[PDB]
């Protein structure tokens, strides 16, 4: 499905059940990160990033520019 | 009172649960006393339950209050049969 | 004013409610007349419900217990209980009359005692605020304790036609025949009222009790004599929403009633999880309760005989799930989430079914105030695989000759042997007509 | 959630598999109860990959034992992991068995055995996620593991087409003729369901077997009990890209699908060096990485006997070379530089050929992070020598009118035997085609 904003949801609830019958080597891990997939390539492929939060101040050195170099 | 229920105060929600008491009161009154009369009274509950289904799904939104999740695990029941 | 007067009869059923009203003196941890501890207000906020409370330093239990052996109550005396039970108000000490093991000596013994039965439960009740109903704790093993207790099946929801039954049926070993000879008889007669006369049953098989006593509790030698141990267990375990407070189905009559589909289909499974001696080197660090109904909506704690190609070709119709204690509740509803995306649930292939979650806290009592724990009282369509093991002993004793004119003897002079194997295929079949 | 069930079969195929569960009991610092090692979850990231998915911490092989001779698993129920192993969802304790040793005495006990066959296998995959595939750890030594690894070698090509199908057959020495003589009419049976109802086979012979077990462990006289350990160490080796994280190919139909280049050709040799005590020295500062799979560039450790005088007369197409635990790996890129300038291994001219190098984490269990580690899973087209080899007893003992009437008084009624010949020679042209 090219994005859209459904499509979110349903990625969110995917990479839930995904990463959860395989066990996430951290079970409180799992519900503070996840993926999320906002314009349309033709394919959700190649079209999907990471959710991620940051603590005090560690986010000097992890500042919200080089998260984009790493997401790409 | 967020994880109450809320319904914004105007939503319906808030319709169904007052519609499904309407009916409550047609089915103590024909117990403790008509048989096509029974039928009917869940024939309207059938009408606000399944009404009920197509709200959960608008307001399905990403993740939009505690109640919406626990709404999913009923609407996969609606598709495991 | 929700006092209810167990109605403990028969051989066994003098002895599960000798170690249900044990274990409760032990888990809210005080004496059984005394008070040594503050646990017993603070974990226990309505601590007369199945008592009264103190005017003479004593405990008051809501009892009675009549036998045709005056034996097993004696076996009461013995034990030094006699400061938790009264041998001249809770129990009759020497109650005899048949020999007995016919079911038809005791469904005649209580319409010759029709006077006194009722003044002895009416006398129990005397300072009640207001009944809830009886629970009938009788014993189906024997003729004695099932046959005056399917007497009192049909005469308590007529002369209280507004009160509560439900029955603790425990059937005798079906591994023997040696024990109780009579047993395809006796079982048949009761399952009778199990239907018409009734409201919700309990059934519970013997043999799938010895399957896990060896196999969660690991005892080398399985015997008939561990019949005892696990259903005054799963007894207490039941009504943690009446000697405890509750918030939704905060009545014992909340649980009970969302579990009946329609007369004839009530029997419930029961299933009790903290069992397992391998969640016990592993509570220091707090098991988890993300599995541990993955062991109610999978076979792990069944009481009740059933297939292992029933729990795929029946499904959960209704299903409730007991979380008790301590259990760390703000978890528990995350970990009925990821139930639908394995689907470990099962329902009805047509309409609505419905995994019902409730908690109520519990006492200082280590294998449910310091651990998970999980009751399933569920509801499941696989039933008439016991009803086919009822049926099959039965008219397979006709072939062997025994009880058309053994059963005769006292009583019974009329036939109505084929009008009970109607009315039981009856049973079996409307089930699976409920269902597509 | 990548589960494998291992299906020993044959007499020679029980005793390979025991000590395979043995190593990964041993690896992953558990006892078989519980947990007492944290280097079980650290070290493993992926416990549970042929082992029972734990609801209560317990880890049970997925292990089917099949035989039509008692003598080889009593000696399996008698072991300090015989608790490991349960018969309940394995085998039975004290098992029984048929003729056996004939192929058609296992074949047709596979088809009135068909049910308990085919409800062992989903007795072990209900709490599976997917199921990878079934290994046939089946023998190529006697009637018993051929006859009834012949029938699973059909009915898993076609109840279950999507799953993996890989085995290790495994040859006896090839020369005995008094203790097993219906040896070459055994093989050929199952070696025609290998190539056309399989896809993968790993090839294993016994004359290579014994020329580690006189050089790496150093016997004067051989024993069968050196040959066993060499065979359940490189099938725990196999599974280090998928009991442990990957990252490429990290399936096991990844590896398989770049070391298959069609089927009609895809016998793998295998191939280990630590298996020797003298590799513990090579790992007391660390060894350089530059000369693990120079040795592999030639073999000189195969499990498969063949000249190295064949290599010139034969070129390799797909070799993998799959290193394990701490090698200091930076000098690797260093190690890929030499391989073309020796050129050992010779590679196909109609078109390029590939050098696998791989890399696996693995348990800081003393022999999985120490030594220095190459395993070869190498696809070399010199086979063709063993196929000649089979075949050459097959036409020797029919001269001497040998099965040609005493193996056709049971389920072989019509000609079968030059289908063998036939589908040996297709098979054969084949591997040589592609090199040619």
């Amino acid at each position: 499905t090219p994005p859209t904003a459904v499509t979110e949801h349903d990625v969110n609830v995917a990479f839930q059940l995904s990463a959860h019958k395989v066990l996430l080597d951290d079970d409180n891990l799992l519900p503070l990160l996840n993926l999320t997939i906002r314009e349309a390539p033709t394919s959700g492929w190649a079209a999907l990033g990471l959710s991620y939060k940051v603590q005090w101040p560690l986010h000097i050195l992890f500042t919200p520019a080089v998260l984009e170099k790493y997401n790409v | 009172l967020f994880r109450g229920l809320l319904t914004e105060k105007a939503a319906p929600l808030m319709n169904i649960i007052h519609s499904i008491f309407s009916l409550i009161l047609k089915f103590r009154l024909q117990l403790i006393s008509n048989f096509g009369l029974m039928q009917q009274s869940y024939n309207t509950f059938k009408y606000y339950s399944d009404f009920l289904f197509e709200v959960v799904s608008k307001l399905v939104n990403r993740g939009y209050q505690p109640h919406l999740e626990d709404f999913l695990l009923r609407i996969n029941f609606n598709s495991y049969y | 004013p929700r006092e209810i007067i167990t109605l403990q009869l028969g051989q066994c059923g003098n002895q599960i409610g000798f170690e249900f009203w044990k274990q409760l003196c032990a888990e809210h941890g005080i004496s059984p007349e005394g008070i040594v501890e503050e646990f017993a207000t603070e974990g226990t906020d309505r601590k007369d419900v199945f008592f009264y409370q103190a005017d003479d330093e004593h405990y008051i239990p809501r009892a009675v217990l009549l036998d045709l052996e005056p034996r097993v109550i004696h076996s009461i005396l013995n034990s030094p209980y006699a400061n938790l039970y009264n041998p001249e108000n809770i129990y009759l000490s020497e109650h005899g009359g048949g020999a007995g093991n016919n079911w038809a000596s005791g469904f005649s013994q209580g319409e010759k005692i029709h006077e006194d039965i009722f003044d002895i439960i009416d006398r129990e009740a005397d300072g009640s605020d207001s009944l809830e109903g009886f629970v009938l704790c009788h014993s189906i093993a024997g003729g004695t304790g099932s046959g005056l207790g399917s007497y009192l099946l049909e005469r308590l929801n007529d002369r209280y036609p507004k009160k509560l039954v439900q029955t603790y049926s425990v059937f005798p070993n079906q591994d023997e025949m040696s024990h109780v000879v009579v047993q395809p008889y006796n079982s048949l007669l009761t399952l009778k009222r199990l239907t018409q006369n009734a409201d919700c049953v309990v059934v519970l098989d013997n043999t799938a009790l010895n399957r896990i006593a060896t196999d969660r509790l690991h005892i080398q030698n399985p015997s008939f004599s561990q019949i005892n141990q696990l259903v005054s267990t799963i007894m207490s375990a039941s009504t943690t929403t009446l000697r405890y407070p509750g918030y939704m189905n905060n009545d014992l009559i909340g649980l009970i009633a969302s579990l009946i589909p329609t007369p004839r289909l009530h029997f419930l499974m029961t299933g009790y999880t903290p069992l397992t001696t391998d969640q016990s080197v592993a509570s220091v660090r707090k098991t988890t309760v993300l599995d541990v109904m993955r062991r109610l909506l999978q076979p792990k704690n069944v009481m009740v005989s059933t297939g292992r190609d029933r729990q795929t070709n029946h499904c959960y119709i209704a299903i409730l799930n007991i979380i008790q204690g301590e259990v760390d509740p703000t978890q528990v509803h995350k970990s009925l989430q990821r139930i639908r995306e394995r689907k470990l649930a099962n329902f009805i292939p047509w309409g609505p079914a419905s995994i019902q979650v409730a908690l109520s806290r519990k006492s200082p009592y280590l294998p449910s105030a310091h651990r998970v724990s999980g009751l399933m009282m569920a509801n499941h369509t696989n039933i008439s695989s016991l009803f086919e093991r009822t049926c099959r002993q039965y008219d397979k004793l006709r072939k062997r000759e025994a009880f058309l004119e053994q059963f005769r003897k006292e009583d019974i002079f009329k036939d109505n042997f084929d009008e009970l194997d109607n009315s039981r295929e009856i049973v079996q079949q409307l089930i699976d007509e409920y269902h597509a």
